[PDB]
This record gives structure tokens, C-alpha cells and sequence, in this order.
DNA sequence: TTCCCCCCCTTCGGTGCTTTGCACCGAAGGGGGGG
């Protein structure tokens, strides 16, 4: 056989020259085993010292699967080939995927093994396996077939994927289809049993068409931008009204109609924090009006595809987190919270990894454009430990934050 | 027609450029006229062959034997991939029974160049003592002094050696400088057979490896270490004892101590490095203080007695222990068996202006974990001098996420504990101060004060201070004249960001005084309110400081 | 008189924010072990 699509970087830009982080001994043994197995089938080809490019490589696992899997950080090669996949062979993003009751995720990675990569491009997708203590030189390879985790791989394989999925789209026009990286999101309004049967039908259809394949449901109908609610107290003290005034001052930036001038009528003196204050009726009326404001939609909020989504994560203790996906500061496109799981005591970085995966999957479903994370964690700890509990086929873009968070205004 | 026993590696150039021309440079010392004779010998042995008028080249003679300088050409050569960038550390080396060194100096001229690229490495200079116009020249093998020659030679050597490494992995082969070191668990009775087989294998591919000197010479003195059969040390450390120390001398001493701190336990250089703050001239002599002299003598005390690390074993697991040293210094020992260390190290980086001890332990376990991953591949079992309850109380209430690998408590004081903890609820029976501090940018004058609920008021002036420091001093005033149980209200969240983190040491003495006061107290509660709203007594104290 | 890698400790500078100060951070020069 078939013609190879000419993939070229933008003029005036070089290729990826990123180094690779040291790996654990088992993540090197399994990596070598998998790479030799892929070498026996002509999927990767060893390269000589005339290829000055490199991309980082990690090893991960999958849920309910002891077998390891390889992963290549194409976060820079994706940026370099900005024009190719985005402009020439872009993928439309439906605006109705949100309304589906259930969304299931499937893997189409092995369908990418068939198409070989362009001859002129094979040098850019070069990676190396390191050695324990650097005693021996790292074993270098390059991709022969189309590579997983690269932006241009779906852009090139969409022509065949449309022919794969046309009969199912025609026979079942009540199911929406979306593709991002090697992930296929299928949206439907059916019930659990019918959805599972239809997913099995899709799996067997893909197997029959030629795909090699060796719960998992998400419900967008259970997602809602969380609103902020003012505290409710049977007994009101000076400390509580001070906290409420501070919270309303903080929230007045979000809502221009927030008023706190009547709240100061109860704090005209240097009263002690512990002592109680009876509540005046004007203050109660304004407090109820502010509560009513805190349910209205934010005025001036719109989604502009030109800019990039910015995510944030705040740890609220007890193994609980909050997040706010937004573009302009204090103008939240989406908010939410995340809680513990079946594990009694597992980890703190692992919970952050799961929260990041959930946030980015929801951002793909809602918008299709992955945000950038302001992760509240040490850079060294994250870089050292993220791979141990990360189960995904792609990597977001995160910048770490070193500021004092005084945000107790998200979880009570 | 030329010959080639191994595969050639294609090389390109940066597009749009051609071959340069270089001015004459002085020749070597041991040869001044023998260049033509050695060129004739090279042409006889096939490394060099004459050509026609290919393209304008002009290259000098380097200032051993003749060496052609391609420095101007090296700016036209394709970029290559460097093979070895991180040197192995001796601790992560397995214990070999015997070692043997072979010479591969001449084998560097036995890797054929690219047939398409041979026409670029051409020498175009005649003799010096005689009178000749000039002969032709081009390399049929890897040139010396080329940008890409070392990488190509290393790749070819690895390709040649890999078939032998496949059959018998027990023998390890390393290529440093221009030799080959072979280590094996076989005794000398059978080591020679393997050495002979390796030599025959290298000869089959066209390389001869004769060497006699270092086959019986351990230690090996490699990169600054003293590798023996089953131990390793550092090369001997020289400590200057000159009475007068300049800035450069202190820098040299602290660098040498940092290098020597990898095998000698309990080396502290934190006090010495402080002497270099604010001084940059090497001709300025900095007088020595008491703490610096004491720590310098302490460092000298370890180095007289020699100790040797042991070689790693992959059949066991490694344990890392951390000990405190005060002022923010930590020392760790990594060993696979007690009293037989694999490595030692120190950590003293001051990450941030305001930090405490538990955060330092968190930042110190990370370094050990990363170093173990780089060197040994497995994370070690930590044995920290901290209590699990303190760790939980700190990490469940801190905003930053963090993790520690499997670690066990060991009782060896000084233990690491959080000195003071605030209260989350207002105290019953505690006077509620309302503090404020104001400053002026023009007059550089400020006023810090507080008003209590009982009616007590206090204001103090300050000079050459900013608003943040005025507010911190107002909190200081609130803490000074108060009971054990204290409630405070401040309208600035910067002091809240400082105090709430609960630091143990700071680079500003005011915060140090604040912790010194908060240690004596029993229960402290700090609250934040927005200013400019006349909330509580904040308006009164704001008026007092502003008027 | 090179240049680069690795490591460490200050100094410096521009962001991010608590706002012409203050905190955090990376990268620049010096000091070590070699080519
Ligand atoms: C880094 C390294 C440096 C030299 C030395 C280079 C130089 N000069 C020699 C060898 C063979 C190696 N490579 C390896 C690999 C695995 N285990 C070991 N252990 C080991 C190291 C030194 C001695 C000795 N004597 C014995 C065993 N060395």
C-alpha cells in the first residue's frame, strides 16, 4: 503493498531529542522480552549510531492483566507534527456524546500494527532501552509499522477505520462512535445487559473484519458541574460569620451579585470569636438571596476552542480531591470532586493518578481536547512513581505547582 | 578493490555545506619528516589510497604519530548518538573472581569507513623537511580525531562482541579508553582458556588484542575509584592544611569533601560552605570561625582510617538507613548486610525558605530512591528514625501528595518529630487579639499593633521594614504578651501561609522567633478575615497602625 | 587559553502571586572525578 502517507514535520523544526529516565529492573527485563518478541515479527528494527533522535519509553500494566505492556512518550513528536494530523487528517468531534447514558472504552491498538510507517519518518520514532547501572549500552530500535501513542496514527488509520465501522454505524445508528489515540469510545442510551451484548457484538465484528484482539462502562449522565453552597448553622458565632464573609468575598469574583455589606452589620465591635450573635432579619434575607445566587449559572461562560483547557487538583484530605477544568481563571467550565475506593490504605500518588485519568477521560468526552494539569505533587516523586499505577495508552501534559493553597472552600 | 570484514555505517553532512580548507599547523614532536614514509606504509596496508582531483580539501597536522585535524570539517559532520554518558558507580558492580586487560589501540584502524563517505577524509599536505608539491590521501578505515568515529567504533565492537556474550553471560566485557577489561567468576586455571577463545574470536573479525601489563595488576584506578577484585575505594584524598584559606581554597576543600563523602560515613560540610556567601574574589582571605574549624576537624577525623565498600549481590535485598545531623543535614548508608555497606551519602539541600524536619525526611528518601533506581534497579527498604503516627498525622493533613516505600521504624535519637501543632477550633477562655501592621514605601516607616477583646491595645513603630514584616511583627506582639491559650485574628494571608505550614527553621530571624514563641505555648488558633470591611477589631487595629 | 558529561554550592533572573515584595524555580558562573 500500500502507499505510505508522506509525514513531514513543519519546516524550520527539528525532531525529538529527549532523554530517557532510568527504569526498574523488572520494567527492563519485561521490556527486553517484549521488544525481542516484536523483533521476531518485524515490527521494530534496530538502528545504528547514525540516528541522533530519541523518545522516552516506559513499561506499564493493565487492570486484571499480569502481562506487561510497552509505552512510548510521544508528547514531543506529537507537538512537532502539529499540522499533519490536526489540519490534513483531523477527526470531527460530535457535540452529542455528552447526552448518552453509557460510554464504553475499547482498545484498537493492534489494528495499528498493519500499516507500515513512511520510510523518511522511521528515524524520528527512535527509542532506546537502558541498562542497570549503565554497565552496557542501551539497545536502540525504531518503529517499522505505524506507532501507538502518536497523534498521526489515528489520522492515517481513519480511512481504514471508517470502512471497518461503516456496517455497524448503519445497522445501529443509535450509538455514537468517537476515536481518540488508540481508544474507541462508544456511546449509547440502552440498558446494561443490552449494552454489554452490543459491546460483545462489536468485539466479534472487529475480530471478523481482521482485528487481532487478545465493569468498563462510564456514565456521562451522572456528571454535573458541582455548585458551591453557603454553610448552614443552627447556632451562629463570630467565627462562623467571619468564615462566611471570607468565603463570600472569595466567591464574589465568580458571581458579581454577591453582597457582603449587610454581613458586616453583625461585626461592628471587637467581639470574641467564641461568643454567639443573634441573626438580624436583613442579614438573613441577604444570606438567602446569596444562596439563591449560588444556584444560578455563571454569566459570561463560553467554550473557545482556540485556547487550551487548564485543570487544577486540590487535596482535601481523607483521600478526597477536587478539580476545576477551566480556560480563564475564576471562570470554571467544569468542577467536580473525587473520593476513595475499595482499597482501605493503598497510596496517595496512586489516587492522584486515578484522579488525573478520570479528569482527562471526562475532558475528552465533554470537549475532546485534553487539558493541562497543575498537579499538587513533588516533580521528582511524580516522575519516579507515576508509572507504577498508571494504566493508560497516552500521557497528558502537566506543569507542577508550588504555591500555598488556602482552599478550604471546596470540601466541607 | 578494498576489503571489509564488518558492516559500514553510512554518514551524511549538514545540507548546503561543503568541505573546508584549513591553515597549516605545527606537527608533532617524535616525527617531523616521517609523514610520507608512514603514508606509504598505510597505502601498502590498505588504510590509505591515492585519488584524483575530487574536490578542494586542506587539512593540517596535529601538534604518538601524525594526526589529521578535521576541526573545521567536524562543523560539517552529521550529528551522532553518544553511547555512554553516565559512568557506572562501583557499588552497583558484581563481584568477579578474575579480570584481564587486552589492548585494542590498533583495532581502531580496522573498522572500514563508508564507501560513499571515503572521499571526504582526505589529507592534502606535502612533506616539510623535503620539497614535494603534494600527494593524495583518503581513509579506508575510521579516521582519528573524527566526530563520529568513536560512536561507530563502539557500535561495531558491540556488534562483534555480542555473539560471544550470548553463549556465556558470566563473563563481562567493558571498553574504557582504548582497552578491554574482561571479568569472570572462573579461576585463573580456566580464565586463560576463555581469554584465548575471546582473542581468537576477535581475530576472526580482524582485530588483535595483545596486552601484558595490567593482566596481573589490580586495583585498576578507574575514574577516581580503586577497583579491586572484591572491594572498591576512592583515590587518596588530599586535604590542604594551610593556615590561610582563600575563597578558592574553601571551594576546593568543599568540593573534595563532597567527592569523598560517598564511602566515608559522617562527613559534614554544611558549616564550611557558608563562608563563601557574599565573597567571589579568590584573592580575598576569609577568616575562619569556630564552627567551621570544628566541622573541618571533624571531617579530617574520619579520613585517616581507611574503609572499603563491598560489591553488590543480586540475590539479596538492600537496606537504606537515614540519620539526622542538625541544621538540615542527613546521612544515609545503603547496605545488603549490616557492617558491610554498599554506599554512603549525605543530603543537605535547603529546599525553600521555610521548612520543617518531616519535609526534609520526605525530600531525603526521594534522593535515595532515585539513586537506587539509577544504580541497582531496586528500591531499598528504608529504616527511618520517625514514628508512624507522626508520619500519618503529617501526610494526611498536608496538601502535597507524597509516598514512602516499605519502611520500618528504628529507634536511634535524635528522632524526627513535629514540634508544635495548632488548633482547629477557637479556644474557650482565650483572649482574641486582632492584629495589624502597616508600612510606607516612601518614609520606610511602619507600625505594628494589636487590639484585644478586653480593650487592651498596643502599637510599636518600626523602620526600614515592609508590610509583610510589619504584619509578622504584629503577630509577634500578639504572641509575646499573652497566656498559654491564645486566639489571634489577622487580615493578611501571607503570614497565614507561613505559620500554617508549621516550619521548624527559616532564613529570616523573625520567623525563627515566631516558632520559638509557638513552642512555649499550649494551644494556638489563627484566623483570617478580609480587610477593608471593618470586620471585628481589625478595623480598630488598622486605624491604630494607620493613624 | 579547548569544549562536553556527572556532581555540589551560591548567584541571578524572570514568573506567579500573597502584587514595584516574596516565594519557587531553572540555569549561569565557580569547585570536585575523568575524557
Ligand atoms: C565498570 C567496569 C569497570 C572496569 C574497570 C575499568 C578500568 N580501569 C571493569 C569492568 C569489567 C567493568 N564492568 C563490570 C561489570 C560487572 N561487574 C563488574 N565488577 C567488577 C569490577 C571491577 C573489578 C576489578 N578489578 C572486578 C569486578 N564490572
Amino acid at each position: 503493498p500500500i502507499e505510505t502517507v508522506p509525514v513531514k514535520l513543519k519546516p524550520g523544526m527539528d525532531g525529538p531529542k529527549v532523554k530517557q529516565w532510568p527504569l526498574t529492573e523488572e520494567k527492563i527485563k519485561a521490556l527486553v522480552e517484549i521488544c525481542t518478541e516484536m523483533e521476531k515479527e518485524g515490527k521494530i528494527s534496530k538502528i545504528g549510531p547514525e540516528n541522533p533522535y530519541n523518545t522516552p519509553v516506559f513499561a506499564i500494566k493493565k487492570k486484571d492483566s499480569t502481562k506487561w505492556r510497552k509505552l512510548v512518550d510521544f508528547r514531543e513528536l506529537n507537538k512537532r507534527t502539529q499540522d499533519f494530523w490536526e489540519v490534513q487528517l483531523g477527526i470531527p468531534h460530535p457535540a452529542g456524546l455528552k447526552k448518552k447514558k453509557s460510554v464504553t472504552v475499547l482498545d484498537v491498538g493492534d489494528a495499528y500494527f498493519s500499516v507500515p510507517l513512511d520510510e523518511d519518518f522511521r528515524k524520528y520514532t527512535a527509542f532506546t532501552i537502558p541498562s542497570i547501572n549503565n554497565e552496557t549500552p542501551g539497545i536502540r530500535y525504531q518503529y517499522n509499522v505505524l506507532p501507538q501513542g502518536w497523534k498521526g496514527s489515528p489520522a492515517i488509520f481513519q480511512s481504514s477505520m471508517t470502512k471497518i465501522l461503516e456496517p455497524f454505524k448503519k445497522q445501529n445508528p443509535d450509538i455514537v462512535i468517537y476515536q481518540y489515540m488508540d481508544d474507541l469510545y462508544v456511546g449509547s442510551d440502552l440498558e446494561i445487559g443490552q449494552h454489554r451484548t452490543k459491546i460483545e457484538e462489536l468485539r466479534q465484528h472487529l475480530l471478523r473484519w481482521g482485528l487481532t484482539t487478545p465493569g468498563y462502562e462510564l456514565h456521562p449522565d451522572k456528571w454535573t458541574v458541582q455548585p458551591i453552597v453557603l454553610p448552614e448553622k443552627d447556632s451562629w458565632t463570630v467565627n462562623d460569620i467571619q468564615k462566611l464573609v471570607g468565603k463570600l468575598n472569595w466567591a464574589s469574583q465568580i458571581y458579581p451579585g454577591i453582597k457582603v455589606r449587610q454581613l458586616s452589620k453583625l461585626l461592628r465591635g471587637t467581639k470574641a470569636l467564641t461568643e454567639v450573635i443573634p441573626l438580624t432579619e436583613e442579614a438573613e434575607l441577604e444570606l438567602a438571596e446569596n444562596r439563591e445566587i449560588l444556584k444560578e449559572p455563571v454569566h459570561g461562560v463560553y467554550y473557545d476552542p482556540s485556547k487550551d483547557l487548564i485543570a487544577e487538583i486540590q487535596k482535601q484530605g481523607q483521600g478526597q480531591w477536587t478539580y476545576q477544568i477551566y480556560q480563564e481563571p475564576f471562570k470554571n467550565l467544569k468542577t467536580g470532586k473525587y473520593a476513595r475506593m475499595r482499597g482501605a490504605h493503598t497510596n496517595d500518588v496512586k489516587q492522584l493518578t486515578e484522579a488525573v485519568q478520570k479528569i482527562t477521560t471526562e475532558s475528552i468526552v465533554i470537549w475532546g481536547k485534553t487539558p493541562k494539569f497543575k498537579l499538587p505533587i513533588q516533580k521528582e516523586t511524580w516522575e519516579t512513581w507515576w508509572t507504577e499505577y498508571w494504566q493508560a495508552t497516552w500521557i497528558p501534559e502537566w506543569e507542577f505547582v508550588n504555591t500555598p493553597p488556602l482552599v478550604k472552600l471546596w470540601y466541607q | 578493490v578494498p576489503i571489509s570484514p564488518i558492516e559500514t555505517v553510512p554518514v551524511k553532512l549538514k545540507p548546503g555545506m561543503d568541505g573546508p580548507k584549513v591553515k597549516q599547523w605545527p606537527l608533532t614532536e617524535e616525527k617531523i619528516k616521517a609523514l610520507v614514509e608512514i603514508c606509504t606504509e598505510m597505502e601498502k596496508e590498505g588504510k590509505i589510497s591515492k585519488i584524483g582531483p575530487e574536490n578542494p580539501y586542506n587539512t593540517p597536522v596535529f601538534a604518538w604519530r601524525k594526526l589529521v585535524d578535521f576541526r573545521e570539517l567536524n562543523k560539517r559532520t552529521q550529528d551522532f548518538w553518544e553511547v555512554q554518558l553516565g559512568i557506572p558507580h562501583p557499588a552497583g558492580l558484581k563481584k568477579k573472581k578474575s579480570v584481564t586487560v587486552l589492548d585494542v589501540g590498533d583495532a581502531y584502524f580496522s573498522v572500514p569507513l563508508d564507501e560513499d563517505f571515503r572521499k571526504y577524509t582526505a589529507f592534502t599536505i606535502p612533506s616539510i623537511n623535503n620539497e614535494t608539491p603534494g600527494i593524495r590521501y583518503q581513509y579506508n578505515v575510521l579516521p582519528q580525531g573524527w566526530k563520529g568515529s568513536p560512536a561507530i567504533f563502539q557500535s561495531s565492537m558491540t556488534k562483534i562482541l555480542e555473539p560471544f556474550k550470548k553463549q556465556n553471560p558470566d563473563i563481562v566485557i567493558y571498553q574504557y579508553m582504548d582497552d578491554l577489561y574482561v571479568g569472570s567468576d572462573l579461576e585463573i586455571g580456566q580464565h586463560r582458556t576463555k581469554i584465548e577463545e575471546l582473542r581468537q574470536h576477535l581475530l576472526r573479525w580482524g582485530l588483535t588484542t595483545p596486552d601484558k601489563k595490567h593482566q596481573k595488576e589490580p586495583p585498576f584506578l578507574w575514574m577516581g575509584y580503586e577497583l579491586h577484585p572484591d572491594k572498591w575505594t576512592v583515590q587518596p584524598i588530599v586535604l590542604p592544611e594551610k593556615d590561610s584559606w582563600t575563597v578558592n581554597d574553601i571551594q576546593k576543600l568543599v568540593g573534595k569533601l563532597n567527592w569523598a563523602s560517598q564511602i566515608y560515613p559522617g562527613i559534614k560540610v554544611r558549616q564550611l560552605s557558608k563562608l563563601l556567601r557574599g565573597t567571589k574574589a579568590l584573592t580575598e582571605v576569609i577568616p575562619l570561625t569556630e564552627e567551621a574549624e570544628l566541622e573541618l576537624a571533624e571531617n579530617r577525623e574520619i579520613l585517616k582510617e581507611p574503609v572499603h565498600g563491598v560489591y553488590y549481590d543480586p540475590s539479596k535485598d538492600l537496606i537504606a538507613e537515614i540519620q539526622k545531623q542538625g541544621q538540615g543535614q542527613w546521612t544515609y548508608q545503603i547496605y545488603q548486610e549490616p557492617f558491610k555497606n554498599l554506599k554512603t551519602g549525605k543530603y543537605a539541600r535547603m529546599r525553600g525558605a521555610h521548612t520543617n524536619d518531616v519535609k526534609q525526611l520526605t525530600e531525603a528518601v526521594q534522593k535515595i530512591t532515585t539513586e537506587s533506581i539509577v544504580i541497582w534497579g531496586k528500591t531499598p527498604k528504608f529504616k527511618l528514625p520517625i514514628q508512624k503516627e507522626t508520619w500519618e498525622t503529617w501526610w494526611t493533613e498536608y496538601w502535597q501528595a507524597t509516598w514512602i516505600p516499605e519502611w520500618e521504624f528504628v529507634n536511634t535519637p535524635p528522632l524526627v518529630k513535629l514540634w508544635y501543632q495548632l488548633e482547629k477550633e477557637p479556644i474557650v477562655g482565650a483572649e482574641t487579639f486582632y492584629v495589624d501592621g502597616a508600612a510606607n514605601r516612601e518614609t520606610k516607616l511602619g507600625k505594628a499593633g494589636y487590639v484585644t477583646n478586653k480593650g487592651r491595645q498596643k502599637v510599636v513603630p518600626l523602620t526600614n521594614t515592609t508590610n509583610q514584616k510589619t504584619e509578622l511583627q504584629a503577630i509577634y506582639l500578639a504572641l509575646q504578651d499573652s497566656g498559654l491559650e491564645v486566639n489571634i485574628v489577622t487580615n493578611s494571608q501571607y503570614a497565614l501561609g507561613i505559620i500554617q505550614a508549621q516550619p521548624d527553621k527559616s532564613e529570616s530571624e523573625l520567623v525563627n522567633q515566631i516558632i520559638e514563641q509557638l513552642i512555649k505555648k499550649e494551644k494556638v488558633y489563627l484566623a483570617w478575615v478580609p480587610a477593608h470591611k471593618g470586620i471585628g477589631g481589625n478595623e480598630q487595629v488598622d486605624k491604630l497602625v494607620s493613624a
